[PDB]
């Protein structure tokens, strides 16, 4: 971590001036003192041995989750700021607007332990609330690394295969041959290559194929066509991970950060990717990805499709002259009539573009932003909202790069200030809603290694196809992982592929996809037999350890700020409020009635709303639903609710959601 | 100018032929001003020998086939590419490689002519299947730093003659970064890292030597204009 | 919330608090009873091995 | 124009105002 | 495994040191007791004997007593006991 | 800016919570009378705005506001002063409409806002008003950022109220590009001192000028020069003219602070790439090249303030001397005879102000004390010694002393005599990590100052000067940078558009005399008005060499440089230009703060917070629940105990420090006692 | 192989700036050699300044002068835009007074033995009839730049005002290179170089004292193993 040496000055003034009166450099402790007054440079001298190997706190409030504050390695360096590790950034969400932060100071031995282990830079690399890095590379390293591992097809140079008349002319033996070489004039970096590798571990598939046994990189020896691009970034990388060979998006730099810390230990992870943070500004520099207006086409055929839907909007507005609609007739028609445009515009940029296009070519790698965010820099800007919250049925019909009129600009300042006005109220109200959460649960701890219950719950686990296959669920990484088998996972109705008792990540899971099976009663906090908190079994592996938790961990405080961090995030019941309403049990507004017996139903609607009642199968008192409104829907599933469909003994009658209330008294706990 | 203080050299000796290099203080920064340079000069100062095009008896046009061996034509190159062998002589040096049998041609297998040198002949290349014979001519001469396989300097010299590369660095891997040691008393002067590794043909310390010697030959050229200048001097050693 | 009422009817049953929630030694700033806090590891012996006190 | 220590900077009007600038502070 | 050098603070590996504790936590607690002891010890250097062994690994020319005694249960010369 | 602003909080106003949002929004009555765009971004938004340009009061407390009338599909030429409601009655169309040179029009179907405040294309027949210009819906600042129509207004109103934080430098350049506002605007700033009477000039001065009113008549002007603003900042005054000159009324005379050559001026015109280089320009990081700090283009003067009372108590009347209790004499040697330092004399925190000192009182000194002084033979001195230093972090020459004495006849408040003020100043360098930003909302802190040398550079050996980040640009929608950049490179330029065959399409209907252009020429759009992207593509086509055969740019407006570490040319041409930025009033040293112990409270126990003082940082609620999350429990007991309340275990600590000894365990907490004291005394049976 | 090492060759533009182009050259070297001597060039360059200087009227930089319309720190700018070469190292000190309406141009300055300013039409300030000037000067040799020392760190009376320095005798640098790299490598470069003196010493007079500095460089790490 940087530092301002005039800081820390101040800040160790009685370490320093105790190691100095050690020195026979201050005779009494007031020498000392006025001689940092003084700042005579030996000061400075040892100033250096007492800064040395002593952790430190860093902290940008407001804080929302666990890693608002690390301990890092101080170091003296000029200027009067705090010089930063780029990686931690995104932990601390801390753009260099200008925003200041907080340095705290350990004194103990045991709060210089607690830094120098918990708090440190490299031991908290993973989502504490969702297991994945957040070290991770990110808009400027992930460029560059993006445009180190694209291909250019049609290149410098290419390994271009061709006997007869040459050699293929693409060959090298060495990396360092391949450096030299495109060192002169010779080759670009994503031209295709042959080479032929002894120092790097080449895919499983080819790896077991030469060899089967043993693919041990610092003295096998084997070919490979890639381009010298792919080769330095998987240079980068620890020895024994085996080879990639592809285009590194953002996601597969995740996935393969998420393999090397599920398999690898911490400080070789930090060192790698601290390299990576290296070479990616290193290429990013070359990459020459800037942008000029001349860079900004626009739709060269956009006025034609313009003047299409504009027609289209005439003619209803014609017709709303006509009376034939009504005043909101007519406006949403031209709300659709312009989206339809939008999305076209939107079709026709984007197929426009050329690939190599920097402007296009940051959300390609995903770096950043949005295609929309695209739409609107070049095209049209479409559609600005009522303050209020409608839609204006102008529209938006230009792009900034032609610049808006009065009136366009006007409109757009509406929904402009809406947001950034809802911008505050919904930070604010998300700490208040954290403070509510972590009140409730401030006292879950882990106090037991097992409650060796035999409880628990299983799990959809990537559903059956119908035409049938084990078709994965999207939502399992998030349940699945992390969790302890109280049960054991038996194949085909024979050996146990999986017991009780195990942490249930990757492979195993991929093996239980293997088996076909797609139920598992896994423990639980819900089956957690003990009674004073929790027990470390049914808890399973934390996020952020990656192994499985002590009993010394409150983890009700980490899924609280694991909660309370994205409530930022979350832009807009059907948003913040319903999941506080939710957390507050209310009897919702779209309170739809749920089912109390199997059956049919005596589907029915009277006036104005539905009037409906249960066909019970006992049978006996039909159960009556009355202030069904209109506006209100028949729950759709399976078909759409219709009279006489046998339904369930809980099912939803409406759509909405009941109060968790009624659920519980019918059909209880779990 | 008086130096006002002075940088010093210490090799660091890794693994045999990948000795390493560090060195400071430095007048900030004189890391990207030199370092840079020197590793440019060091890829292509020094004099090397090597394959030049070589000529292989039966095969005609088809450069992808080799009979009674295992290799194919490319890791036959390649292999060759890979061979520490050094000469005295500044000439175009043509040479041999025969055998007939099964087995495998390595290294040391060649006959050497004069001036010849092979650094690693215990080193294999290729294999013999059953009874193969092979007598495959070489054209090694020597230059500098590292050239692409040159096309045909005639229109077709010979069918048999073919070209190749010619790694005329010694030197094989050069890298380096800047550092900032001292940065309050010595007011951030600098410390070069420099990681070599090359051949076993020469060390690299003394490799670092040659084109330290080299580069000086050629600033000689800048102070040959008024060496009655004032210069920063470092003073002795 | 509401500090007063929740105070006064806590009195009126004259509740004692076992002291052995977290906020409590916060407040009090007696060392927590988790992470580092409980006895397990607060309490823990430690010394240098009688074999390496051989060597020294 | 209409200012007499008016240092010459070229403009792209390419409209004309009838009328000028009021007095700022007159509020 | 063969990865690469630490540096200073981060020197000794903790992926290697908690593989003796059974916490982090227990690990933590260990360490600061034997460097109150450490401490203890320098401070009754001047005065008479003790009891108060340590270091035992040569400590470096200027090293926090926490780092000795991290270098010194990385080499594995202590013994401890929970609470 | 200060002024014309627009509240309604206050006395009668609401209050902050108590307004709902709705009255935050823009209601389109506020069109053309209330900028839309400027106000303060906190927890004050659509509180706050600000006047349109060319608005005007009713004497009712209403926006009355002028509009041109057209009659007959003609335009009229009367200006009409109109309030909102009567405009609902009416029918405006658009300034920016095809007028047939005469108030006649072009097209039929015409855009107008309707009295719902709606648009439509009116057929030409209908409207009555048509808009007085372009612009009419502007704030000041807001009408001082040319491409303004290109980016959102997000980053707008960010650069908006940012360029109210300028800080004035020293040699107050103006921009090449801008608006017609930067004249006006300083013409009604007043600080620059305008030509009263038409006149030939008598004589000038640094301080004043001797006028010669045209007829006998004649006028000094006492120029400003270094007072200190409310913000430290100087307040200099140059004159601008010369003794022989003649000027005419309502003149220009000398610049103020900001201005140059009459209109204003925020900073200085810079030739700036935008590669992402070496990951410095990381995330708004901004690199600077050494060449600006050495040639002080960045240089702020600051003004710091001093003062002191000198009271009387029971034991007396406050004493200002020389003469001191124990205390060195080389200390007291830049003081005059009489207490107070000497003008002129350099400074550095910590260091005597004043020499000021009272009777402190009588006390039994300790045994000790009292043998120091018999074996050093010192005397008692019981007036305590009450001076005035310097608070950390200063320096800089004392200009002037301000000195007051009730002896003087000085009024001074009671219980006082004598007054001092003093004034420091401290030319600031630029550095790194100040804030700035351009005209668009791009902002961001001083990455790092390289030096000259080191720096990607032209072909003609010219170095950049610094360099900006893409990656801020998509995402936040500010194209208009990119815009103002090639704009500036075109102006450094100079062009002469060949007009040989005819004109060039995009030149036909451009204003004559921009054909050409001499290079590093200033010039000016409006901002509805402004120059196309077609006709700066044509510019761009014309960019005469500066010196020798030397077309540096592209017509791309990229160009190939040269990285002065490399050596070697990048390889792609890159975004380059002219740009004019600022520099804002959020200095390192106004932020940059630390502290281990100082002076403790009066009502707890505790050493005082605020960075006026020493303050420091208050480590509570989310980073404990934090510290909590962690596990680590030891550093938060020592925070709360030894750092926050234990009064004995703090110099405990501190004791333990100084000796090298392990830490002391921590105490009870002070405000627990406190708060159970008061539980007890609420008459609460408590143990 | 090129059996022949480079020339060093010359080109003169101006007096204040000239051309230097040499070869043969290694193929992939011109750059890295350019960027060399630019890097040096740029800032290893000894040359000599004007410290800081000391009016009797005046007591710090934010003050006037009576007559004159200038100010202080106006004045400060503009010697900082001046130009003089020193001889030897000692700190020297030139002289200006002044008096009645006039202009102050850069060859108004009484100089002592030894220094010389290159450009003596370089305005410094105008006067009137009670301008009325005085001025001592501190100048001397160096390299670089340096932040103006403070004077409480010296032992200098009130009237010194310390001024930063930059020992720049260069003005400009920039080149290009000449990839000669045919297709028969016989291939090399040749760095069309321009250099650009700012009035105080030749181009050839900054380039050979470069070209000493990196010798001495280099040899360091040329025999010293
Ligand atoms: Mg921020
Ligand atoms: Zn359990």
């Amino acid at each position: 971590c940087g530092l301002p040496k005039l800081m820390a000055l101040e800040l160790f003034k009685p370490f320093v001036m105790k190691r100095l009166v050690d020195l026979n450099h201050a005779q009494n402790i007031k020498s000392a003192k006025r001689m940092v007054e003084r700042q005579r440079p030996q000061v400075w001298d040892v100033l250096e041995e007492v800064i040395a190997e002593h952790p430190v706190l860093l902290n940008r409030a407001p804080t929302l989750h666990r890693l608002g504050i690390q301990a890092f390695e101080p170091m003296l360096v000029e200027g009067k700021a705090i010089q930063l590790h780029p990686l931690v950034c995104e932990a601390f969400n801390a753009d260099f607007d200008g925003d200041q932060m907080a340095v705290h100071l350990p004194l103990s031995a045991e709060a210089q332990a607690e830094a120098r282990i918990l708090m440190l830079s490299s031991n908290n690399i993973l989502s504490p609330a969702s297991g994945r890095p957040l070290a991770m590379p990110r808009l400027d390293m992930v460029t560059g690394l993006y445009y180190l591992t694209t291909e250019v097809p049609g290149d410098t140079g290419e390994y271009q295969p061709a006997s007869g008349d040459h050699p293929e002319t693409g060959v090298y033996s060495s990396p360092a041959e391949a450096i030299m070489a495109a060192d002169r004039g010779v080759l670009s970096v994503r031209a295709k290559i042959k080479v032929r590798l002894t120092q790097l571990r080449p895919p499983v598939e080819i790896e077991a194929e030469l060899f089967g046994h043993s693919g041990w990189q610092p003295g096998d020896a084997w070919m490979a066509e890639t381009t010298l691009g792919r080769v330095m970034f998987n240079e980068l990388l620890p020895l024994g991970y085996p080879f990639v060979n592809k285009q590194m998006h953002k996601k597969v730099q995740a996935a393969i950060i998420n393999d090397l810390a599920e398999r690898y230990p911490m400080i070789v992870v930090a060192q790698t990717v601290d390299k990576l943070k290296d070479a990616g500004f290193y290429w990013a520099t070359r990459s020459g990805v800037t942008v000029s207006m001349a860079d900004v086409l626009v739709p060269p055929r956009k006025k034609e499709i313009l003047d299409h839907y504009e027609e289209r909007a005439d003619k209803v507005e014609k017709q709303f002259q006509r009376g034939a609609l009504n005043h909101d007739e007519r406006n949403e028609a031209l709300v659709e009539i312009w989206k339809e445009a939008t999305d076209e515009v939107g079709q026709a940029l984007r197929e426009h573009y050329p690939d190599d296009n920097p402007i296009i070519t940051i959300v390609d790698s995903g770096a950043t932003g949005n295609f929309t965010q695209t739409r609107t820099l070049a095209g049209m800007k479409g559609l600005v909202t009522n303050p209020k919250g409608e839609f204006i049925p102008r529209p938006v019909k230009s792009s900034f790069r032609e610049g808006l009129t009065v009136l366009e600009y006007f409109i757009n300042t509406h929904g402009a200030r809406k947001g950034l006005a809802d911008t505050a109220l919904r930070t604010a109200d998300s700490g208040y809603l954290t403070r509510r959460l972590v009140d409730v649960s401030q006292d879950v701890i882990v106090r037991e290694h097992d409650c060796q219950t035999e409880r628990g719950i299983v799990v959809e686990l990537a559903e059956r196809a119908p035409d049938g296959t084990l078709i994965r669920d999207p939502y399992i990484e998030t349940s699945a992982y992390a969790r302890t088998l109280g049960t054991d996972a038996v194949d085909e109705a024979g050996n146990v592929i999986v017991e009780r008792g195990q942490d249930l990540g990757d492979p195993e899971i991929d093996a239980l996809l293997a088996a076909g099976i797609t139920q598992v009663k896994v423990r639980s906090v819900l089956t957690c037999a003990t009674s004073t908190g929790v027990c470390a079994t049914c808890y399973g592996r934390s996020m952020a350890t990656g192994k499985l938790v002590d009993i010394g961990e409150a983890v009700g405080i980490v899924a609280a700020q694991s909660i309370g961090e994205p409530g930022t995030q979350l832009t807009m019941t059907g948003g913040l409020p319903r999941v506080q309403e939710l957390f507050e049990a209310r009897v919702p507004r779209g309170k739809a009635p749920i089912a109390d017996v199997t059956g049919r139903v005596r589907l029915e609607d009277g006036e104005r709303f539905y009037k409906i009642t249960i066909v019970p199968d006992d049978g006996g008192e039909e159960v009556v639903y009355d202030k069904i409104s209109k506006r209100q829907r028949l729950r759709v599933f399976k078909r759409v609710l219709s009279d006489g469909d046998h339904v369930e003994v809980g099912q939803q009658l409406m759509e909405g959601s009941a109060d968790p209330h009624e659920v519980l008294r019918v059909q209880g706990p779990r | 100018m008086l130096i006002s203080q002075r940088p010093t050299l210490s090799e660091d000796v890794l693994t045999d032929n990948r000795s390493q290099f560090v060195i400071e203080p430095l007048e900030p920064g004189f890391g990207y001003t030199l370092g840079n340079s020197l590793r440019r000069t060091l890829l292509s100062s020094i004099p090397g020998a090597a394959v030049t095009s070589i000529r292989i008896d039966g095969v005609l046009h088809e450069f992808t086939t080799v009979p009674g061996v295992k290799e194919d034509v490319t890791e036959i190159i390649l292999n060759l590419k890979s061979l520490v062998v050094s000469s005295e002589e500044d000439e175009p040096v043509t040479m041999y490689l025969r055998k007939q049998g099964p087995g495998e041609v390595t290294a040391g297998d060649i006959v050497p002519p004069a001036g010849v040198t092979v650094h690693n002949p215990g080193m294999h290349i290729a294999t013999l299947n059953d009874k193969g014979k092979l007598e495959v001519e070489l054209v090694v001469e020597r230059g500098r730093g590292y050239v692409p396989a040159v096309q045909n300097r005639a229109s077709g010299a010979e069918i048999g003659r073919i070209p190749v590369d010619s790694i005329y660095s010694p030197v094989l891997k050069v890298t380096y970064k800047v550092d900032a040691t001292r940065v309050e008393q010595r007011t951030d002067f600098d410390k070069l890292i420099l990681d070599v590794e090359t051949k076993n043909s020469i060390s690299p310390r003394d490799a670092l030597a040659s084109a330290g010697k080299t580069l000086v030959e050629l600033f000689g050229l800048a102070r040959e204009l008024n060496v009655e200048a004032e210069g920063i001097e470092i003073g002795p050693s | 919330q509401e500090t007063t009422r929740v105070l006064t009817d806590a009195a009126i049953n004259c509740r004692s608090d076992k002291l052995n929630g977290l906020k409590e030694n916060v407040i009090i700033g007696k060392l927590i009873p988790a992470g580092t806090g409980i006895n397990r590891y607060r309490n823990i012996a430690v010394q240098p091995t009688e074999e390496a006190r051989a060597a020294a | 124009n209409s200012v007499p220590g008016a240092p010459n900077r070229v403009s792209f009007a390419k409209l004309r105002e009838p009328l000028e600038v009021p007095g700022l502070l007159d509020v | 495994g063969g990865y690469d050098t630490p540096l200073g603070i981060t020197n000794p590996p903790i992926d290697e040191l908690l593989d003796r504790v059974s916490s982090k936590y227990a690990l933590v607690i260990y360490a600061a007791k034997r460097a109150r002891q450490i401490n203890d010890y320098y401070n009754q250097l001047g005065e008479g004997i003790l009891e108060y062994v340590g270091p035992l690994v040569e400590p470096g020319l200027q090293e926090k007593p926490l780092s000795i005694a991290l270098r010194e249960i990385h080499a594995d010369l202590l013994e401890h006991t929970e609470g | 800016t200060h002024k014309r602003r627009l509240s309604a909080l206050g006395p009668g106003g609401l209050s902050r919570e108590r307004a709902g949002l709705e009255v935050r929004d823009v209601h389109p009555s506020h069109y053309g009378r209330m900028c839309p765009i400027e106000t303060p971004e906190g927890p004050n938004i659509g509180l706050i705005g600000s006047l349109s340009v060319y608005a005007r009061v009713n004497p009712f407390g209403f926006i009355e506001t002028p509009y041109r009338k057209v009659v007959d599909g003609v335009v009229s030429d009367e200006i009409v002063y109109l309030t909102a409601d009567e405009e609902d009655r009416h029918v405006v169309a658009q300034a920016n409409s095809p007028i047939d040179a005469d108030g006649r029009f072009v097209e039929p179907r015409v855009l107008v806002r309707r009295k719902a405040g709606e648009v439509e294309y009116v057929p030409s027949s209908e409207v009555d008003y048509m808009d007085v210009s372009p612009r009419q819906m502007v704030s000041v600042a807001t009408a001082m950022i040319p491409f303004l129509e290109h980016d959102d207004a997000n980053r707008a109103l960010m650069g908006a109220n940012m360029q109210r934080q300028a800080v004035p430098l020293v040699r107050s350049e103006a921009p090449l590009v801008g608006t017609g506002m930067e004249l006006r605007a300083a013409i009604d700033a007043g600080d620059v001192v305008v030509a009263e009477e038409s006149g030939v000039i008598e004589e000038v001065s640094a301080d004043y000028i001797t006028v010669m009113h045209d007829n006998g008549t004649r006028r000094t002007y006492r120029m400003r020069k270094f007072a200190r603003s409310n913000h430290g900042t100087c307040a200099n005054q140059c004159p601008i003219v010369d003794a022989g000159d003649r000027v005419e009324a309502g003149q220009v005379i000398a610049d103020g602070p900001c201005t140059d050559d009459g209109e204003m001026a925020l900073g200085k015109n810079l030739l700036v790439a935008i590669m992402p280089w070496e990951g410095h320009n990381y995330e708004d990081a901004i690199i600077l090249s050494n060449r600006l700090v050495e040639e002080d283009v960045l240089t702020s003067i600051h003004i710091e303030e001093h003062e002191i009372d000198a009271r009387d108590t029971k034991l007396g009347a406050e004493e200002i001397t020389r003469d001191i209790p124990n205390i060195s004499d080389e200390v007291l040697a830049d003081l005059d005879e009489r207490g107070i330092v000497r003008i002129g004399a350099e400074v550095r925190d910590g260091d005597i102000l004043v020499g000021k000192v009272t009777p402190k009182g009588e006390t039994e000194l300790t045994p000790e004390e009292r043998l120091l002084r018999a074996i050093f033979g010192e005397k008692a001195r019981e007036v305590r010694d009450t001076s005035l230093k310097v608070p950390h972090g200063e320096s800089g020459k004392v200009i002037g002393i301000r000195v007051f004495s009730r002896e003087d006849e000085d009024e001074l408040p009671a219980g006082v005599n004598e007054l001092v003020r003093v004034y420091v100043a401290q030319k600031r360098k630029i550095s790194d990590g100040d804030k700035l930003a351009g005209r668009h909302g791009n902002k961001g802190v001083i990455g790092k100052i390289l030096p000259v040398e080191d720096m990607p550079f032209l072909a003609d050996g010219t170095p950049v000067d610094i360099i900006l980040n893409t990656h801020g640009v998509p995402r936040r929608m500010n194209i208009g940078q990119i815009l103002e950049t090639h704009l500036g490179w075109c102006a450094h330029s100079g062009w002469k558009v060949d007009a040989a065959k005819g004109v060039p399409d995009w030149a036909a209907r451009l204003p004559d005399e921009l054909l050409e252009a001499q290079p590093n020429a200033i010039v000016s759009t409006p901002v509805f008005d402004g120059a196309q992207e077609a006709e700066l593509q044509g510019l761009l086509s014309c960019t005469l060499p500066n010196r020798d055969g030397d077309v540096l740019v592209d017509a791309d407006g990229k160009a190939m440089l040269f990285d002065g570490r490399s050596g070697e040319p990048f390889p792609y041409p890159v975004t380059v230009g002219y740009m004019y930025i600022m520099k804002l009033h959020h200095l390192v040293d106004d932020k940059i703060h630390a502290r281990s112990t100082g002076p403790y409270s009066m009502i707890t126990q505790q050493p005082l917070g605020g960075k006026a003082q020493f303050g420091g940082q208050r480590f509570g609620e989310m980073e404990c629940w934090a510290m909590q999350a962690y596990g680590a429990a030891y550093t938060l007991q020592e925070l709360l105990t030894i750092k926050s309340d234990d009064t004995v275990g703090r110099v405990k600590v501190y004791e333990a420090i100084v000796k090298g000894e392990n830490i002391p365990e921590p105490g009870i907490p002070e405000s627990f006692k406190v708060l159970l004291k008061e539980l007890q005394s609420l008459c609460l049976n408590v143990e």
